[PDB]
């Protein structure tokens, strides 16, 4: 099957900046929609921002202009640049691979949704 | 085990000792286990049918097969009957008595019918809803199958509003695994299939790859070529000369847009010492049959043809396929070029690209789209037509593996090109020629 493995979190101070990287493993041809969710402990899962194959992007109101996502098309990897961070933003950050087309040269593939492991993000 | 049964039923009923290919086998096994919806995209002559027919016999209940037209349906039913398999067809080309004989059979606990072929019209009709309702309730539905699945896509060539009801159908038949088949699906068409039919993740996919190791793909720029006619002759001489002892060995096709270009290219080739004859709609039927004959029986090694080249014509030792002019679509180019090397031996596929050609075709596509738009109004397929051409222009004007560009369009994995195109064999020489073209582009 497919691995989503997120990286690039840690502790930083208010006004500071991080850049998260989510790496997608396996025979991936395309992903309809790659989406950033964050889980603040004792709060409901929050939709952050997302990017379509072809690079259309949309962002939660609570993070517009502070955050920006992008895709290394070569790498099948997305990035979330988070600047001007706030204690609000403290959460586990993960990615949803909606409409994930996989395919070997044998001709044998799948089409599925996948979820990431998450990376910890602390803002003091 | 399941393998023991499948092998056994393949042998006892269908007659084969082993599957054609391990892809056909893998599809087949995935449908049998019945945990997943399945998408099967194999070309004509692959035995795509076996992948839902054989699993249907090994299940407890009935397999409904939805096919768009009865011509298609009929071929299958006759063959299944010849195998002594309990098949039936429900259509509106059937007498009320035959219809009602069948509606009745279906309302039995343990019906005679094992496999039911049905048209989309019939599968939606009020006359059938209650029969279906009783079949689900009695847990007699083992599989829903949708053939010509691509018909659900407006971005496919053959859109049917009929097929839009099938998604609702799939939903009602929740407990039942759904198989969708077609020969022809772009990635966009596959995403329309999976969505509109409400298939269930994980959708397992079984897709014969475009890639043929023994074809050598390259593009030449007519603008950067002093003797275009002379370049072509040398290309034909390389391709026809792979057994020097026989002299000329094999045959080849040159494809042109226009008849004038055919006549002319045939004469140019003939003069430079490669005997070539023109094939087009202009000629009388008799001249065509005589030219085709001469090519088929190797009297004349080279045929210069318009898009008219016979569908029923398949020769085994076609050593080269030269497009003098860019084709109307990536699919057309794949199909026309793919007439080469059916005998497994090395063959050459060359596109002669000019921006002037690009512009002439670009326009003619848009003209004939306009003529269809006056007769039946707008369609999202019209956009697909134009993008089918863009993909072939993009093939000509980029750096990258030629086989890989073809595979990306059709939705295959990155293929194993063994220095099997110009770019993979010498990346820098391609950059040279592409740069050279951009110098003429200035102003
Ligand atoms: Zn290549």
């Amino acid at each position: 099957q497919v691995q989503l493995v997120e990286n690039g979190g840690g502790c930083v101070k208010a006004g500071g900046s991080l850049r998260l990287s989510c790496a997608a493993s396996g025979s991936i041809f395309s992903i309809n929609r790659m989406t950033w969710y964050r889980q603040a402990p004792g709060k409901e899962r929050e939709w952050v921002a997302a990017i379509t194959s072809g690079g259309s992007t949309n962002y939660a109101d609570s993070v517009k202009g502070r955050f920006t996502i992008s895709r290394d098309n070569a790498e099948n990897t997305v990035y979330l640049q988070m600047n001007s961070l706030k204690p609000e933003d403290t959460a586990v950050y993960y990615c949803e691979a909606y409409g994930t087309y996989t395919l070997a040269p044998t001709g044998e593939g799948e089409y599925d949704d996948y979820w990431g492991q998450g990376t910890q993000v602390m803002v003091s | 085990d399941p393998e023991r049964r499948v092998r056994s039923t393949l042998k006892k009923v269908f007659g084969f000792d082993s599957f054609k290919t391990p892809l056909q086998e893998s599809a087949t096994m995935a449908v049998v286990k019945g945990n997943k919806d399945v998408f099967v995209c194999m070309p004509t002559g692959a035995g795509k049918s076996l992948c839902y027919q054989l699993p249907a016999l090994l299940a407890k209940g009935i397999t409904i097969v939805v096919s768009p037209l009865i011509a298609l349906i009929q071929d299958q039913v006759d063959h299944l009957l010849t195998l002594k398999v309990r098949v039936s067809s429900l259509n509106s080309k059937l007498s009320a008595q035959e219809r009602k004989e069948l509606l009745a059979d279906l309302e039995r606990e343990k019906p005679q019918t094992k496999i039911l072929y049905i048209t989309p019209e019939m599968a939606a009709s009020s006359s059938f809803q209650p029969t279906l309702n009783s079949l689900v309730s009695r847990h007699l539905l083992s599989y829903l199958v949708v053939d010509e699945a691509h018909c659900v896509s407006q971005w496919g060539h053959d859109f049917r509003p009929d097929y839009l009801r099938l998604g609702a159908l799939r939903s009602r038949l929740g407990h039942a695994p759904c198989v969708a088949l077609t020969a022809t699906a772009t990635p966009q068409v596959q995403e329309d299939v999976f969505a509109a039919l409400h298939l269930k993740k994980p959708v397992a996919i079984f897709k014969t790859p475009c890639f043929r190791a023994n074809l050598f793909y390259d593009v030449q720029f007519k603008e950067l070529i002093s003797d275009p006619y002379g370049n072509l002759k040398d290309f034909c001489l390389k391709a026809l000369g792979q057994e020097a002892d026989k002299g000329l060995s094999g045959c080849g096709i040159v494809y042109c847009r226009t008849r004038e270009a055919c006549e002319q290219l045939a004469i140019e080739l003939s003069c430079r010492g490669v005997n070539a004859k023109a094939y087009h709609a202009g000629l009388k039927a008799s001249e065509r049959t005589l030219v085709q004959n001469d090519w088929m029986e190797e009297k004349v090694p080279v045929i210069v043809a318009t898009i008219s080249f016979g569908m029923g014509v398949d020769k085994a030792n076609v050593r080269f396929v030269a497009h003098w002019n860019i084709a109307k679509s990536m699919a057309g180019y794949y199909q026309e070029s793919g007439r080469a090397g059916r005998d497994g031996k090395p063959s050459w596929c060359r596109l002669y690209y000019s921006r002037n050609d690009r512009d002439q075709v670009s326009f003619l596509i848009r003209k004939e789209v306009a003529k269809l738009q006056e007769k039946r109004g707008n369609k999202a397929s019209d956009k697909a037509t134009i993008m089918a051409f863009d993909a072939l222009v993009t093939f000509c004007e980029e750096l990258g593996c030629r086989h890989a560009a073809i595979a990306k369009y059709f939705g295959d994995a990155l293929p194993a090109c063994a220095k099997g195109c110009d770019h993979c064999q010498n990346p820098t020489a391609v950059r040279r020629r592409l740069e050279a073209l951009e110098r003429s582009s200035s102003w």
